[PDB]
Parts: C-alpha cells; sequence; structure tokens
C-alpha cells in the first residue's frame, strides 16, 4: 500500500509506534489505541508525502492541507508529528529546494569532524535547524570513505561503490535528488580455476551449496551447543568453520570404518562357512569310501551287511544335504559381499579443488566483513542481518562521489585542516587543528558542541592521530578497543579495449592456498569506459598494502592472461591501488562484529560525553561530544547508508540539546 | 536440527576443541583404524580364496544317485529285520529309519515301533541306543 510503504521505506512499522515515537509522544504511545492508529497514520502519511517528491521541501503548512479529515483536525498533532519527523531526519533530508529560505539568526556552534557521508548528512541537518556549523576535513576533499578516481573517461571508485537494495534504504531518496546513474549488478559470476579454466557448473553449485551449509552449521554451533567460548575465549566465524570441517572430515572417514566393518563381519562369517564346508567335505568324502566298501560285498548278504550299505547310503544323502544348504548360504553371502565391495562411501569430505573453490567463498566473506573469518563474532557476525533491504543491489556508474560532492553544496568545509586534539568542558569546546599542507599552522575552534565522525580506525590509532581533553572515558575507549576495523582493497585497471564478458559484472580468481585467497579473488565490471576493478580481501588485504602497484598489477595481468588469453589483455592505459589501512584519515575500510564485542559497542559508539562541572557543587552540564560515523549505528554498520542515518540521529540529537525539542 | 548431510554432535564437538591438535590426531587415529581394518579384510580375502580352492570339485564324485521306492504296506523278513537296526542306530529318528528301509512311510514306521515293542524289545533296543 501507499502509507504502508512509506513506513516501509522509512524503516518503520507502519501499524505500531516505535521506542523513539513513544519518547516524543509519550501521552500517545500511552492512551487509547483509537489516537495511536490516527497518529500512525499521520506520521505514514507525512512519509509518504515527502517521499512522493523529496525534491522540495515538505512544510507543515503544505501537510495539513494534504492531510483529510478526519485526520487534519488535531493541527496540534499534525504540527507535533511533522516537526519530530523534520527533527529525526526521516523528511527533508539530504539536497532538497527549500521553500522558506534559511533564517539569518543563526543558534548555537557546532564544529563536525571529518566530512565523509555522516559528518555532511549531519552538517546539512544542523544547517536546516539554524545552527552555525563549520567542519574540519583533513584531506583535500569531501566524502572520507566514498572516494572515486577520475581520469579523463576513466571513472571508478575506490571505496564505497554498492548501493544496496533501495527498499526502505534513504539512498534511494538521495539517488532521486542526485543525479546517480545506478544500475542494477548481475549476481551471476563466473570463478576460474587458478589455471584459468572455468569451475564446470557441477562444480561451481556443489561448493557453493556446501559453503552455506557449512554456515549454517556454525550457526547451529553456535546457538544449539553454545559454543561460543573455547579456551576462555570467544570463538570465532573462523574457528567454527574449521571445526565444522573437522568433523564432516571426521564422519567420513567414521562411515569408511563402519562400511568396511560390515565388510569384515560378512567376510567373517564366510570364513566360518567355508570352514564348516570344507570339514564337511572331507567327512562326506570319507563316508563315500565306506559306502563304496559296503556296497562292495557282493550280495547275497546277510542283514547287518545290508543295513551297512543302506544306512551309509542314508547317513551320506543327508550330509549331502547338509552340504547344499551351506552352498546355497556361500552364494547369498558372496553377495552381500560384493555388493558391499560396490558400495564405498565418499572417499573425502572435500578434494583439493573443491578445497580451493570453497576458499573463494570463504573470500568473498573475508570481502563482505573486511576482516579474515577468524576475526569476526561466531555469535554476533550477522546481527544486522535482519535489517537488509529489498531489492537488487546496484553500482554508482558515475562515480559514488557524485553524492558527498552534492551534500557539500552550502556547507562551510575547511579542507586539509587534521584535527589533532578535542577539548570539551562544561562551558564549551576547543577543537585544536593543523594545516596538513604545513602543520606548523595551527586552528583553534571555539564551539557549543563537537560532532566526532573520525573513523573507527583513526580513533583506535596508539599513539592517538587525536587527543582527547579530557581523555575519553572507559566505557568508550574499551567499546573502540573490541569493536572490528577491518580492511579491503581494490586495484582499478583501465584499459583501452573490452575483452571480458560485457554482460558480466563479477567474475571469480580462485586461489591456490588458503593463505591467498583473498588476493584478486573477484573482479567487478561496473563502468561505461573499459574498467576492470579488483579485491584484495581478508589476510591478503593488509598484507598487499606493503608490494608496489607494479607488482600487484603484474600479478593481475597475469591472472587476466590465465582467463582469457596473453594476447588479449593489452597493458592498461591507468591504474590505482587502493591501501586503505594505510590511509592515516582511515586506518581501515569499515567496522566488523569482532570477536569479543557486539551490537551494544555500536550503541556505546553512539552515545555522547558529557564533561563534569567547572565549578564543584555546579548543576550536571548538558552534553557537549557526539559521535558518528558507520561505526556508530548498530544496525547499519559499515555502509554509506549507516553513515548517513548516523549523521542524521546526532543532528537531531545535537539540535534537541542546544535548540530545544 | 543441523542441516541435513552436515554431523555436529556435543560428543564430537568437544573431542576436536578439548586441545589444540586434538582434530588431526581424532583423524589420525580412524586413519590408522581404517588402516587396520583393510589390512584385516587382506588376509580373510587371502584365507578365504584358499579354502575356496580346497572345495574345487563340489561334492560331485560322492553324490548317489536318487532311488525312489514305491511306498509298500507289507513289511517284509528283511524289512522288519532293517528296522530293528535302525532303531538300535538312529532311535527316534522316524525319518532317517523311513530313508534306510526304503519302502516305507514315516507313520509306517511309527506304526512297527508299538506293533512290533514286544516282539522286538524295541524299549531294551532304545534303552541301547541311549548308551553310546
Ligand atoms: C574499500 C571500501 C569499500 C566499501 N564498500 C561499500 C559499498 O559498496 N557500499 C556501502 O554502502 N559501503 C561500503 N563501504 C563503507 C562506506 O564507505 C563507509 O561506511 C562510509 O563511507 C564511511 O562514512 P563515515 O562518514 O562514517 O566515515 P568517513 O567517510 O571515513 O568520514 C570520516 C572523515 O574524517 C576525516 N578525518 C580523519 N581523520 C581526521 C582528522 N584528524 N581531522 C579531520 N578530519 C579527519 C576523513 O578523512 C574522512 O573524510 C566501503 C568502504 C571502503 C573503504
Ligand atoms: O565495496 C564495498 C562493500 C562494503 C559493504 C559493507 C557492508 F557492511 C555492507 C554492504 F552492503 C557493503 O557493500 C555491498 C555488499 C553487500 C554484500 C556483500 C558484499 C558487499
Amino acid at each position: 500500500s501507499g502509507v504502508e510503504g512509506a513506513a516501509f521505506q522509512s524503516r518503520l512499522p507502519h501499524d505500531r509506534m516505535t521506542s523513539q515515537e513513544a519518547a516524543c509522544f509519550p501521552d500517545i504511545i500511552s492512551g487509547p489505541q483509537q489516537t495511536q492508529k490516527v497518529f500512525l497514520f499521520i506520521r505514514n502519511r507525512t512519509l509518504q508525502l515527502w517521499l512522493d517528491n523529496p525534491k522540495i521541501q515538505l512544510t507543515f503548512e503544505a501537510t495539513l492541507q494534504q492531510l483529510e479529515a478526519p485526520y487534519n483536525s488535531d493541527t496540534v498533532l499534525v504540527h507535533r508529528v511533522h516537526s519530530y519527523l523534520e527533527r529525526h531526519g526521516l523528511i527533508n533530508f539530504g539536497i532538497y529546494k527549500r521553500i522558506k529560505p534559511l533564517p539569518t539568526k543563526k543558534t548555537g556552534k557546532v564544529i563536525i569532524i571529518g566530512s565523509g557521508v555522516s559528518g555532511l548528512a549531519a552538517a546539512r541537518q544542523l544547517q536546516s535547524f539554524g545552527m552555525d556549523v563549520t567542519l574540519l576535513e583533513a584531506r583535500d576533499r569531501v566524502g572520507g570513505r566514498v572516494a572515486t578516481f577520475r581520469k579523463g573517461n576513466y571513472v571508478a571508485d575506490l571505496g564505497a561503490m554498492v548501493v544496496t537494495g533501495l527498499g526502505g534504504n534513504p539512498m534511494a531518496v538521495v539517488s532521486k535528488q542526485v543525479n546517480m546513474e545506478l544500475a542494477k549488478i548481475k549476481q551471476k559470476c563466473p570463478l576460474y580455476e587458478a589455471n584459468g579454466q572455468a569451475v564446470p557448473k557441477e562444480k561451481d553449485e556443489m561448493v557453493e551449496q556446501e559453503f552455506n551449509r557449512l554456515l549454517e552449521a556454525t550457526s547451529y554451533l553456535s546457538h544449539q551447543l553454545d559454543f561460543n567460548v573455547l579456551n576462555n575465549k570467544p570463538v570465532s566465524l573462523g574457528q567454527a568453520l574449521e571445526v565444522v570441517i573437522q568433523l564432516q572430515e571426521k564422519h567420513v572417514k567414521d562411515e569408511q570404518i563402519e562400511h568396511w566393518k560390515k565388510i569384515v563381519k560378512t567376510q567373517e562369517e564366510l570364513k566360518e562357512l567355508l570352514n564348516k564346508m570344507v570339514n564337511l567335505k572331507e567327512k562326506i568324502k570319507e563316508l563315500h569310501q565306506q559306502y563304496k566298501e559296503a556296497s562292495e560285498v557282493k550280495p547275497p548278504r546277510d542283514i547287518t551287511a545290508e543295513f551297512l550299505v543302506k544306512s551309509k547310503h542314508r547317513d551320506l544323502t543327508a550330509l549331502c544335504k547338509e552340504y547344499d544348504e551351506l552352498a546355497e548360504t556361500q552364494g547369498k553371502l558372496e553377495e552381500k559381499l560384493q555388493e558391499l565391495e560396490a558400495n564405498p562411501p565418499s572417499d573425502v569430505y572435500l578434494s583439493s579443488r573443491d578445497r580451493q573453490i570453497l576458499d573463494w567463498h570463504f573470500a568473498n566473506l573475508e570481502f563482505a566483513n573486511a576482516t579474515p573469518l577468524s576475526t569476526l563474532s561466531l555469535k554476533h557476525w550477522d546481527q544486522d542481518d535482519d535489517f537488509e533491504f529489498t531489492g537488487s543491489h546496484l553500482t554508482v556508474r558515475n562515480g559514488y562521489s557524485c553524492v558527498p560532492v552534492a551534500l557539500a553544496e552550502g556547507l562551510d568545509i575547511k579542507l586539509n585542516t587534521a584535527v589533532r586534539q578535542v577539548r570539551y568542558t562544561a562551558s564549551g569546546c576547543e577543537v585544536i587543528a593543523v594545516n596538513t599542507r604545513s602543520t606548523s599552522q595551527t586552528f583553534i575552534y571555539k564551539c557549543d558542541a563537537v560532532l566526532c565522525t573520525l573513523p573507527l580506525g583513526v580513533l583506535k590509532q596508539q599513539p592517538p592521530a587525536v587527543q582527547f581533553v579530557p581523555p575519553l572515558p572507559e566505557w568508550k575507549t574499551s567499546a573502540v578497543q573490541r569493536m572490528g576495523f577491518g580492511n579491503l582493497n581494490k586495484v582499478v585497471l583501465c584499459f583501452d579495449r573490452v575483452f571480458w564478458d560485457p554482460s558480466v559484472n563479477l567474475f571469480g580468481h580462485v586461489g591456490s592456498t588458503t593463505a591467498s585467497r583473498g588476493e584478486l579473488f573477484l573482479f567487478w565490471n561496473l563502468y561505461k569506459a573499459p574498467i576492470l576493478l579488483a579485491l584484495v580481501a581478508g589476510e591478503a588485504a593488509g598484507i598487499m598494502e606493503n608490494i608496489s602497484d607494479d607488482v600487484i598489477v603484474g600479478r593481475c595481468l597475469a591472472i587476466l592472461k590465465g582467463i582469457f588469453g596473453s594476447s588479449a589483455v593489452p597493458q592498461p592505459k591507468e591504474t590505482v591501488v587502493s591501501r586503505w589501512r594505510a590511509d592515516p584519515w582511515a586506518r581501515g575500510s569499515y567496522s566488523y562484529v569482532a570477536a569479543g564485542s557486539s551490537g551494544n559497542d555500536y550503541d556505546l559508539m553512539a552515545q555522547p560525553i558529557t564533561p563534569g562541572p567547572s565549578i564543584p557543587g555546579a548543576p550536571q552540564p548538558i552534553p557537549r561530544l557526539f559521535f558518528a560515523g558507520e561505526h556508530t549505528i548498530r544496525n547499519y554498520p559499515a555502509t554509506v547508508h549507516g553513515a548517513l542515518l548516523s549523521g542524521l540521529r546526532e543532528a537531531g540529537r545535537i539540535a534537541d540539546q542546544f535548540l530545544g525539542a | 536440527k543441523p542441516p541435513k548431510g552436515m554431523f555436529l554432535s556435543q560428543e564430537d564437538v568437544e573431542a576436536v576443541s578439548a586441545n589444540a591438535t586434538a582434530a588431526t590426531t581424532v583423524l589420525r587415529q580412524l586413519d590408522m583404524e581404517l588402516v587396520s581394518v583393510k589390512r584385516q579384510i587382506q588376509n580373510i580375502k587371502q584365507t578365504n580364496s584358499a579354502l575356496k580352492e580346497k572345495l574345487d570339485g563340489g561334492i560331485e564324485p560322492y553324490r548317489l544317485p536318487e532311488v525312489i521306492q514305491k511306498c509298500n504296506a507289507r513289511w517284509t523278513t528283511e524289512e522288519q529285520l532293517l528296522a530293528v537296526q535302525a532303531i538300535r542306530k538312529y532311535g527316534r529318528d522316524f525319518q532317517a529309519i523311513s530313508d534306510v528301509i526304503g519302502n516305507k512311510s514315516v507313520v509306517q514306521v511309527k506304526n512297527f515301533f508299538v506293533n512290533y515293542r514286544r516282539r522286538f524289545n524295541i524299549d531294551e533296543v532304545l534303552q541301547e541306543w541311549e548308551a553310546e
């Protein structure tokens, strides 16, 4: 439906109020069901009007004229709902033509560290709300980990490049606001073993299915056997997969032993039967000789001599009957023994070729999580799964940077300004920064509030890139330690001609060892100009950063030559190699749910910091230091949409604090 | 509740995780276990192959022809004397006694046991059979 789709598209249950709405409308959620339904319709309809045209501001006055009775009768209720949606960034976010131009009286001063998407989205919001906003960006560009290479006609993304399903995705609204050339990613992905030969269709499917079953198995291992701690440490997805694979190899040997034991039991039953026959044959042989001697006593004979012939005769036919039955049983056993000898269970759980293709599927997962599987929390690594959007995944053909560049229009952004120190007190904040081009030029920024959107990698640095004065409390630094910050890298290869399959967006290279499974394992055909992207995932990400570009590009061309032929692959005209772990403004690619961590640490990351009183005995200070970024949003971590959402969240939180709700 | 064709007992899980090298040890002992079962199959195949080679010839040089005799009702003296000896040797095995005489049904043998019980000391004869 329509108003129902608006709720779904806003990640909202259409027939129930959320925890957030309860907080802002406690009178309604604690009241009768009828008013809650009226509220829910007002909310869903206002969402719909905004979604049905997100290029212009949906004002309260506009909203009311479009509501019909009975819902437009409590105008206070409608105004309250509208303002709630506006403040929390569910309507009038992103890039929209403003009806009422921005009032000149600005209230409050906020410094935003970082002008990636999270920082940019917050800033746009905070400006919309009337605050004075300045962003401090270390790099010479906006976007952070949205980073588009551009040279000539070549356009290729070194960071984020995939928009997940548009259903429920706030990037859908953004894509109607910015010219993004979104294109579906066809998921078909042929694999080529290390020798360049394609993986036969039978094997690609047998192993993908086994890969999926191995994942299920770890989840069974996690939930049903409570196998979540081993040797006093948290179990990882990697360990669990090892244990599952070991047990499948064990079951194969158990099945082999059971099989040959049925053969031994049957051979031995046959041995016993043959011994019974050679003895019976000898007994028959000797008895026949007796019958022969007795029957050669020529008649006329007395009746004992006759009895001897006739009873040896009878005794002999009985033993022959006994022997004939034992030979019928010998055929029944040689049957079992030949059927068994022909029904041998599987020789191996996975062949070496199998295991290598399996490792490609593990590398593909190491890619999706930007970390080796031995670091992923077994209990929690797929906790954001029940929030996946609906629809096909897409790429951005004109380069994802079009989004942050667009969000930056109109904002006060100081590029080449590396924050070194964040000072926050009961009376306000000071951010000390330097010019990255000459670190001696020092800058002091005073403000009412600091929104920190530094990447989790930067927060993790020891010794620190950014000092907090006073230091961050233990509950926040402990979260920063526990949370995973992973790594993932790309090689952009720009050719003058297309030698790959044009109707194929993905293809895989199957590395020959487990260790190297992440090394150039996947290639992307996503763009208009002939460009392939190659991924370096898992353990390979960090190791390939200490290898020169020429060698990395060399390994690529070697792989592609093996798949497409040596004559088909020219030298690239342009090449780029990301090194995200070494990027001091990133120190990795995105967060992952590490063993020993959990979804609650993402909540801890988002909690703002409140300084203590300047004067002792003075009233409780307001919060001064806020946090956004992909590491701060429990349900959508490690994405662009998650970062965008986190900025919208904090802008509502800051505006509630400094403008009042 | 594990996936079909996955095998994951609590028992086996602990056995493969209780130690740093528990897994490879477990699988090594199953490798040697399978080796010694295959070794044992080889010895029996060869033992049984030697036994089969002794049964070369079946029992065919030793099977008599199967004669049928019209089951007659009259007891010749010679047939009565065969029965008494068959009682002495086979006891109450009425079938074997019939097979020895040739032309006497199992029942006719049974009837013989009573009608000539007195005159042939059949009781003494059965007692005589039970000694050896
Ligand atoms: C290789 C790669 C592939 C990815 N794939 C996808 C994908 O396809 N789709 C998707 O949705 N997500 C993907 N992601 C994740 C996504 O890119 C990020 O989650 C998101 O873009 C980060 O947003 P953010 O605003 O939290 O952080 P950032 O964009 O990192 O913003 C932080 C900003 O702070 C700046 N900064 C750092 N230190 C300082 C300092 N001392 N002073 C001042 N400024 C500083 C940084 O330079 C940066 O501009 C990928 C990421 C990478 C790196
Ligand atoms: O290049 C960037 C990919 C990084 C990424 C990290 C996430 F946490 C969630 C994502 F959606 C995602 O991007 C698309 C993707 C989806 C599934 C599997 C792999 C990638």
